[PDB]
């Protein structure tokens, strides 16, 4: 919701789908360098952790 | 006479052939025959790089460095026409071989300084007078020192010269004038010099071995920064051939 | 002093035809009979004064040096480019498809 | 066969385009495959010399069989998919694809690694066991409650 | 074994709620900033740094040209409502590939 | 005693505040040695050339890098597989250029953590437990080999195995992605609902016991104070913590055997993290994820994308980018 | 969109004779060609040598002419350089090697012209993909 | 360089003799329940 | 480098609020009657 | 272990604190001019 | 000139008519370029403010202002008062919106 | 200066791992 | 005004460093039976 909303439109959002998720990871890749971000980074430990 | 297996890794393969002490004669020019250098090899073990002092005054001196590029620095399965002049001068005019290696050797204190250690499109000749190649025969000659990287290497940023980035996109709204010397890739061509000595001849096999000293300049990172004057002495061989 | 040497050229006859002292040897493609066989030829006997002195590569057979007259208007000669030569570039430039 | 001087093309990177050097000073192929110049097969040996790769018989004796051969091998690299279409995981599909060393090699890996898992599970529990406490701890008889305190 | 152990067993428990619970939690505010685009895209100093010094190279760096070969090529295809026309030329590749 | 029989006595000793046994003579050695030459050259080693090509990629603080940038580089690809010692290198210049470092620490890394497991084994026996805790560990032990020796093994050099620092990783990842579509592959995927569901289930069981605590202590006491380390009793309702889950889904989907649960809170990511081990493990031999790409034609034969063909896309970029300057022939082989 | 009687017309010849295939002869054209060919020429590239494709373009260019069927099968027989002048068959798939290049071994006429017709039809079905490389992906 | 070799190989030889004498010194009776 | 010149006294604050906060709740919870 | 007979408890009146805290942050008015230079 | 959009940290410099046809661009790889500026002779000439009336030839400099093009309208910065780094910021109309989200 | 501030953090984080292991709070039975 | 940039630091750990020392002391004597 609030992604999608911050960007151009729901088109940006996440699809429903396994292959279109593991593409809206790797726009975030490319796009905002996501795994470049200390919040994510935080995420991960939490995950992992 | 030793196989592949029995030479590899052992550093061997870096190596040029050597002569025996006995081999002291004279190798015969018959003016009338052409002839050929079927395989010229050099060795480096000395790099030296001149130091730039604060100050021109003073000469700066060449001071020795470490290789930190392992056994990757000989020249070797070069070859090429081997004149007879007006004069009985001889000229070595090079023609192909593995005529170039890059090599990083490193200053005291830790600064790195790559080069292109080569003998690209040698032209070397004699004394005038060689009825015989003796051991008092020198070459002494000019080569080619192309850039160290080619056209297509791109630096970290991603710029290059015949391909790449032609600006700091990272940078998108910074004045481009104070970058232009890293966002505008140059290629170098510049000269080296060299001189082979003439220790030991086998006027029989047309083998000869010496040393040599030659002068060229270091990586420029494709025009990044001046390049360093490197001094490289080492070993050679060779084996003339009737072509 | 600090000017792109592979740009500039391309403002020159070299971004327009095929340029006989620097282009890569793959270009020869564009044109029927030129490669492999002529395309060899014209990078290893380069540099050329004019576009006409590829005509006389020593050795060209009689049909060669018609198949040559025949694509004089495609091709150019500009200054050899240190940039362009060096590396074996003339015959494989890194680019693939 | 275009006109290289193979033995004197520089690279982009100042090493040589087609030949280098190992770091023992052998003359290997260049590009990524400098890791791979311990390599050895029948097609390729007839090149080499004491030196390593010999420029002369690459120059003068590399015959049609070597050309075949090396032609089938690179696109014959063991590199496919799952679904077994050969090549890059980039590559469309085409080609019906994996090399046998990559179902081999993989197949062992697995079988393997799960086996010493199996020798940790049967290790751990053949000791547990001959001890008498694979069925936990008697509570009436804790050993740490017997130890002192680390601290 | 490991230097520390649990010896309270509510602290455990509560402990394994806070731990993933928290995780999710940060990766949201995360994805709030991007959102509008609020990324940790860059470290300032490293690009200052790496436009200056055609020799300095990490992997902060590498991955950016990862980033850049990533919009370049999945773009026109993902974002079809742009009508990209990327011709090959002016696409970012490394050499040869 | 003996000497010998008062060392054994010593190294194999319940009492000692750290457990050492015959594995710790080995672990601690090798862990202390991957330690500290990670911690000197993380801050101060000079750039290493990882691809080979003499382009020397800077991972030290000192030289340029902060946390997050910063990496022990792997060694050359000039190198390979062969072994690099410091003993091997002309100099310690030599060495440092080639990445020599990373080479030292991951293989005393790796010993070091075998032995770790192995230690677990050991102290499990000393103390009367059952003995499989270093099963549970040998699923992230399984996955440090995974990207430190058996991926450069198969792809022939250790310049491809996993960077010793947080952007390398991401490097590593991406370059992964790009070479073996490893979102694609079902054991990655395995991997991915061992971990999410690891952390979910952990959440869950925090939660449930959290839920069911046996009111011990006052509304201005931390309900921790009414556990006390060692007590008989169990410190919460399992009846209770059942009833609420059993109706959150139904009675038949909730645990009420402590021992299956904590089972299945072992076995759960235990065997996911396995697969994504064998994920790495088996893409090493170039065995890759599902590849779709161009699956779905129309009745002329126009391809139709899919989700699969613009991840394609993506990969493609990571590929034709990655080390930009290592490639000179048209495919990536390795 | 469907392939038609149409698209499935190509040229048997220079002179601009056409012969309209079978969807039957399409269909085992690109088997056989994915069967003796797509190793090297999957897509219409040519992986061990990059800068000549199967475009219908530079088939037409090619000596002798390679754009019709006759070419393409004359060039699975005895195939040259994309100049004409020398032969290629030791290193490359054809009839008169199908001692070296087995899977040549039981290719009939009828085979070769599906091959062909396979390689005549894919670009007007692709356009600019066939050929393409990685970036038309 | 050959100086440093020795002495690591020497060190592991050490530690590596420890641990296969030490695993060797009666191990299975090292439990705290049937020692034999 | 050219770092943010705020970057020093931000993480030194950072660290040392928070931390002395604990330490004032450590210190005063150890020194109450036992 | 054994308690350590030689421990002391440690005071800091309130007094003491507002004193301390007129020292440090005075000495700090007066130095920063020079710290800044 | 093709413009940004806000997804890209960076975006290429591509030029087409007024039916979106591609006219010209800087490539990337050099050795098979068609659309240079170099090829097709681009020029710039501004309309209204400082540079009013006047018109660049020199390619290095066409390119130049082609890559502000990509930013939509052009203008001249003070980049030393405050020691400016050239990499885009967000106003507070996005510095309230992501602390208020 | 930023070298010398992860230096210290990590420094600062060593002697914690040191203080928590060797003195704990300890374990007791009561 | 072209200030030491480490003034900044230089004053703010100044200040902070003895003053929580002596808040440390102050709340637990405070905190004593
Ligand atoms: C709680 C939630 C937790 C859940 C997490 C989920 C993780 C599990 C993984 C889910 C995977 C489901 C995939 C279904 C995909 C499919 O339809 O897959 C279809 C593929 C075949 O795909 C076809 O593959 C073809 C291959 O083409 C190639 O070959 C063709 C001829 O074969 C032509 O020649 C063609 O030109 C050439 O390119 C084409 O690509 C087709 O378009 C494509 O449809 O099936 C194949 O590959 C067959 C082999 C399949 C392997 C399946 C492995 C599963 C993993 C093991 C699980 C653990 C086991 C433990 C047991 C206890
Ligand atoms: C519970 C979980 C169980 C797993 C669920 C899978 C069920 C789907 C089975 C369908 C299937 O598999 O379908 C696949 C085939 C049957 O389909 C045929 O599959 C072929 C696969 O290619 C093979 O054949 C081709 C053509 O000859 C080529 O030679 C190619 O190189 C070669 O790989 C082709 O695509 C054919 O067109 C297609 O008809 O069944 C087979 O192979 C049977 C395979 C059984 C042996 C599996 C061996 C696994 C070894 C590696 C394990 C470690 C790593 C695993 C990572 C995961
Ligand atoms: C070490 C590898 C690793 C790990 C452990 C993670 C971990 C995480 N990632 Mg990151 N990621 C990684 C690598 C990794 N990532 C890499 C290398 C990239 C490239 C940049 C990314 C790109 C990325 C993106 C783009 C996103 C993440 C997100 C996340 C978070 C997802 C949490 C979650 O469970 O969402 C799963 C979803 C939920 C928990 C939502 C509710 C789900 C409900 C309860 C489901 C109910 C289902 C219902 C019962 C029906 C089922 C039907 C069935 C048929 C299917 C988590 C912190 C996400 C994030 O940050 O979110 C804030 C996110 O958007 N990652
Ligand atoms: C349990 C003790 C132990 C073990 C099993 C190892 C094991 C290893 N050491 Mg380490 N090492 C140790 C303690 C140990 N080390 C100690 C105490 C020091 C300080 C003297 C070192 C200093 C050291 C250096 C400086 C190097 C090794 C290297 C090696 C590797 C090759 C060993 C070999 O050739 O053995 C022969 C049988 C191997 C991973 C080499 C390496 O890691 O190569 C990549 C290497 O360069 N060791
Ligand atoms: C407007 C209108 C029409 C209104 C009408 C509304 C109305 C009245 C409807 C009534 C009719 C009706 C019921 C219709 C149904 C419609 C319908 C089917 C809707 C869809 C609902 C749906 C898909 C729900 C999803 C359910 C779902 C996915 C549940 C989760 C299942 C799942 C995967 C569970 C995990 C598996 C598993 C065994 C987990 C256990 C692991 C775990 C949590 C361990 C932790 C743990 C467990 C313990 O156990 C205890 C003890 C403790 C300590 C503990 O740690
Ligand atoms: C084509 C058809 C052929 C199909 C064949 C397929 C082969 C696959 C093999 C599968 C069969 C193995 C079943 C073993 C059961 C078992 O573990 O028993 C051990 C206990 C006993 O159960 C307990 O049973 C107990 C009694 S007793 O121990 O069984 O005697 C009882 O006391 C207790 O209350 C009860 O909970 O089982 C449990 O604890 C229940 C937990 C639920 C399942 C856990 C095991 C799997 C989890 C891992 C999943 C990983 C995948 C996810 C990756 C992220
Ligand atoms: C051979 C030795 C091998 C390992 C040696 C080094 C291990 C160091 C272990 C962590 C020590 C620090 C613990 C402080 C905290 C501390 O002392 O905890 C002690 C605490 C004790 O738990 P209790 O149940 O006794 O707590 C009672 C509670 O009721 C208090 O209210 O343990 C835990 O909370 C376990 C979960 C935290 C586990 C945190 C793990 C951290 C891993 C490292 C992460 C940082 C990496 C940064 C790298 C730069
Ligand atoms: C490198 C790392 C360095 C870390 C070190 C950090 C610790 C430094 C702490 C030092 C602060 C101590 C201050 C104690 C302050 C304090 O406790 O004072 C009151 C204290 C009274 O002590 P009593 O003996 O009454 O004992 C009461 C006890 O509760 C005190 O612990 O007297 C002294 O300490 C005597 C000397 C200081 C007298 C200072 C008075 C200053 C007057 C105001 C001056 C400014 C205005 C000037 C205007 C022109
Ligand atoms: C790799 C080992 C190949 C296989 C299998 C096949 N071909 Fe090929 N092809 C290959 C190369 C290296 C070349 C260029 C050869 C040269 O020196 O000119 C080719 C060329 C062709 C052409 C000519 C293309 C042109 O534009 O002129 C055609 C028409 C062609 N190949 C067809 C073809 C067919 C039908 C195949 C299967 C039976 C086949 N090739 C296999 C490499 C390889
Ligand atoms: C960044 C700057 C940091 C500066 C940090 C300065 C550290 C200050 C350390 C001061 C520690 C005081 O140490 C503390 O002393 C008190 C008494 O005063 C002890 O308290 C002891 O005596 C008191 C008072 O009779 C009893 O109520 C208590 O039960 C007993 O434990 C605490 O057990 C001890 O923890
Ligand atoms: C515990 C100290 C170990 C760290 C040693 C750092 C290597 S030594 C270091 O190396 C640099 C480059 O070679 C020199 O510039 C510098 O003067 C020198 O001090
Ligand atoms: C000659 C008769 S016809 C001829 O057949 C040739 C096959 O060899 C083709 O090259 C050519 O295009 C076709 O017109
Ligand atoms: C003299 C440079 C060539 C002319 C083209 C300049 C583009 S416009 C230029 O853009 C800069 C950002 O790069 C601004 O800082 C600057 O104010 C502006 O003059
Ligand atoms: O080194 Mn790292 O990365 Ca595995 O692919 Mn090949 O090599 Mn490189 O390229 Mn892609
Ligand atoms: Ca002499
Ligand atoms: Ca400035
Ligand atoms: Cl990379
Ligand atoms: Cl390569």
């Amino acid at each position: 919701l609030i992604y999608p909303l911050g960007q151009s439109s729901w088109f940006f959002a996440p699809s429903f789908g396994v292959a279109a998720i593991f593409r809206f990871l790797l726009f975030f890749q490319g796009f905002h360098n996501w795994t470049l971000n200390p919040f994510h980074m935080m995420g991960v430990a939490g995950v992992l952790g | 006479t030793l196989t592949y297996d029995d030479i590899v890794g052992t550093g061997l393969a870096n190596k040029c052939p050597t002569l025996d002490d006995t081999a002291r004669g004279a190798y015969p020019i018959d003016s009338s025959q052409t002839y050929r250098i079927a395989r010229l090899c050099l060795q480096p073990t000395t790099f030296l790089v001149k130091e730039e002092p604060k100050n021109k005054r003073q000469e700066a001196e060449f001071v020795p460095t470490k290789l930190v590029t392992r056994e990757t620095t000989s020249l070797d399965q070069i070859q090429g026409e081997l004149k007879v002049n007006s004069d009985g001068s001889l000229t070595f005019v090079e023609e192909d071989g593995i005529d170039f290696q890059p090599v990083t050797v490193q200053m005291a204190g830790g600064e790195r300084i790559p080069l292109l250690f080569t003998v690209k499109n040698l032209v070397a000749s004699t004394q005038p007078n060689v009825t015989s190649i003796t051991t008092s025969t020198d070459f002494k000659g000019e080569f080619n020192v192309p850039s160290y990287r080619t056209a297509n290497f791109l630096d970290p940023k991603g710029r290059g010269l015949a391909s790449g980035y032609d600006s700091a996109i990272a940078l998108p709204q910074a004045k481009e004038e104070e970058l232009a010397r890293a966002n505008v890739k140059r290629f170098s061509l510049t000269k080296g010099q060299i001189s082979l000595n003439v220790a030991k001849v086998d006027g029989r096999t047309g083998e000869i071995a010496g040393t040599f000293e030659s002068e060229q300049l270091s990586d420029d990172d494709m025009g990044a920064h001046e390049p360093h004057e490197v001094k490289i002495q080492g070993v050679f061989y060779a084996s003339i051939e009737p072509a | 002093e600090l000017v792109n040497v592979v740009d500039e050229k391309l403002g020159t006859a070299y971004g327009e035809k095929i340029d006989l002292n620097n282009t890569n040897i793959a270009a020869f493609i564009q044109y029927r009979g030129l490669y492999p066989t002529l395309a060899k030829l014209i990078v290893k006997n380069a540099p050329y004064e004019s576009v006409e002195d590829v005509l006389n590569i020593p050795g060209l057979t009689e049909r060669q040096k018609q198949i040559l007259r025949e694509n004089l208007e495609h091709f150019t000669v500009t200054e050899v480019e240190t940039a362009l030569v060096e590396g074996g570039d003339r015959y494989n430039n890194g680019l693939y498809k | 066969k275009l006109g290289a001087n193979v033995g004197s093309a520089q690279g982009p990177t100042g090493l040589g385009k087609y030949l280098m050097r190992s770091p023992t000073g052998e003359i290997i192929f260049g590009g990524e495959t400098m890791r791979f110049w311990d390599f050895r097969g029948p097609w390729l040996e007839p090149l080499r010399g004491p030196n390593g790769l010999d420029l002369n018989k690459i120059k003068n004796d590399i015959q049609p069989w070597q050309e075949r051969r090396a032609a089938e091998y690179m696109t014959h690299a063991p590199l496919g998919s799952l679904n077994s279409v050969g090549g890059v995981a980039t590559e469309i599909n085409s080609v019906n694809f994996v090399s046998p060393r990559s179902w081999l090699a993989t197949s062992h890996f697995v079988l393997a690694f799960f086996f010493l898992v199996g020798h940790l599970w049967h290790a751990g529990r053949a000791r547990a066991a001959a001890a008498g406490f694979e069925k936990g701890i008697d509570r009436e008889s804790e050993p740490v409650l017997s130890m002192p305190s680390l601290d | 074994i490991f230097g520390i152990a649990f010896s309270n067993k509510r602290w455990l428990h509560f402990f394994m709620l806070f731990v993933p619970v928290t995780g999710l939690w940060m990766s949201a505010i995360g994805v709030v900033g991007l959102a509008l685009n609020l990324r940790s895209y860059d470290f300032i100093s490293q690009e200052i740094r790496a436009a200056e010094d055609p020799e300095f190279e990490t992997f902060y760096t590498k991955n950016l040209l990862l980033n850049e070969g990533i919009r370049a090529w999945m773009a026109p295809q993902d974002q079809p409502h742009e009508n990209f026309v990327f011709p090959e030329e002016v696409l970012p590749r490394g050499n040869a590939l | 005693a003996n000497l010998w029989e008062r060392f054994c006595n010593w190294v194999t000793s319940t009492d000692n505040r750290l457990y050492v046994g015959w594995f710790g003579v080995i672990m601690i050695p090798t862990l202390l040695a991957a330690t500290i030459c990670f911690v000197i050259a993380f801050i101060a080693a000079p750039p290493v050339d990882i691809d080979g090509i003499r382009e020397p990629v800077s991972g030290s603080l000192l030289y340029g890098n902060n946390i997050i940038t910063g990496a022990v580089v792997p060694s050359s690809n000039a190198i390979g597989l062969h072994f690099y010692p410091i003993w091997e290198a002309a100099s310690l210049d030599e060495w440092l250029y080639n990445g020599g470092p990373y080479q030292l620490i991951i293989f005393h890394f790796l010993l070091g953590a075998s032995c770790y497991m192995g230690r677990q084994w050991e102290l499990s026996y000393r103390l009367g437990m059952r003995p499989w805790i270093c099963v549970a560990y040998s699923a992230p032990l399984a996955s440090a080999f995974a990207v430190f020796l058996i991926y450069p093994i198969g792809q022939g050099s250790f310049s491809d195995g996993m960077p010793l620092g947080i952007s390398g990783t991401f490097n590593f990842m991406i370059v992964f992605q790009a070479e073996h579509n490893i979102l694609m592959h079902p054991f990655h995927q395995l991997g991915v609902a061992g971990v999410f569901g690891g952390a979910l289930f952990c959440a869950m069981h925090g939660s449930l016991v959290t839920s069911s605590l046996i009111r011990e202590t006052t509304e201005t006491e931390s309900a921790n104070y009414g556990y006390k380390f060692g007590q008989e009793e169990e410190t919460y309702n399992i009846v209770a913590a059942h009833g609420y889950f059993g109706r959150l889904i139904f009675q038949y989907a909730s645990f009420n055997n402590s021992r299956s649960l904590h089972f299945f809170l072992a076995a759960w990511p235990v065997v996911g993290v396995w697969f994504a081990a064998l994920g790495i493990s088996t893409m090493a031999f170039n065995l890759n994820g599902f590849n779709f790409n161009h699956s779905v034609i129309d009745a002329k034969g126009n391809v139709i994308n899919t989700w699969a063909d613009i991840i394609n896309r993506a990969n493609l970029g990571m590929e034709v980018m990655h080390e930009r300057n290592a490639h000179n022939f048209p495919l990536d082989l390795a | 969109a469907e392939l038609t009687p149409e698209v499935l017309t190509v040229p048997l010849n220079s002179e601009g004779k056409t012969i309209t295939l079978t969807e039957k002869q399409y269909l085992e054209g690109k088997r056989l060609f994915q069967y003796a060919c797509a190793s090297c020429h999957v897509g219409g590239i040519t992986k061990t040598n990059p800068s000549l494709d199967l475009r219908t373009e530079t088939l037409a260019l090619a000596t002798p002419p390679r754009d019709n069927i006759e070419g393409l099968v004359d060039y699975m027989k005895n195939p040259t350089t994309y100049d004409g002048e020398q032969e290629i068959a030791e290193v490359h798939p054809s009839l008169r090697s199908a001692d070296i290049f087995p899977k040549m071994r039981n290719l009939t006429e009828k085979d070769l012209v599906a091959i062909a017709g396979h390689i005549l039809v894919e670009p007007k079905i692709l356009g600019d993909k066939w050929g393409g490389g990685k970036v038309y992906y | 360089m050959e100086t440093l070799k020795i002495t690591v190989y020497i060190v592991v030889t050490f530690f590596v003799l420890l641990f296969v004498f030490g695993f060797l010194s009666g191990d299975p009776a090292r439990n705290p329940k049937r020692k034999d | 480098m050219e770092v943010n010149q705020l970057g020093l006294i931000a993480t030194a604050l950072f660290v040392l609020v928070p931390s002395v906060f604990l330490i004032i709740l450590y210190v005063q919870t150890e020194s109450q009657q036992k | 272990m054994e308690p350590n007979p030689n421990r002391q408890p440690v005071e800091l009146n309130r007094t003491s604190l507002y004193l301390g805290l007129l020292l440090i942050l005075v000495l700090a008015l007066l130095f920063s001019s020079y710290f800044f230079n | 000139v093709r413009r940004m959009p806000a997804f890209f940290e960076s975006f290429p410099v591509i030029l087409t008519d007024k039916n979106g046809v591609v006219k010209a661009d800087i490539p990337f790889r050099r050795a098979e370029s068609k659309y240079s500026f170099e090829q097709q002779g681009v020029t710039v000439s501004f309309y209204g403010g400082e540079l009013n009336g006047q018109t660049f030839t020199d390619p290095p400099t066409v390119k130049s202002y082609a890559r502000k093009a990509i930013f939509g309208e052009i203008f001249e910065f003070d980049t030393e008062t405050l020691n400016s780094d050239g990499i885009f910021r967000t106003s507070p109309r996005g510095w309230f919106t992501f602390a208020h989200a | 200066m930023e070298t010398i501030t992860y230096v210290f953090i990590f420094a600062c984080i060593i002697a914690l791992f040191f203080f928590a292991i060797f003195f704990r709070e300890p374990p007791r039975i009561t």
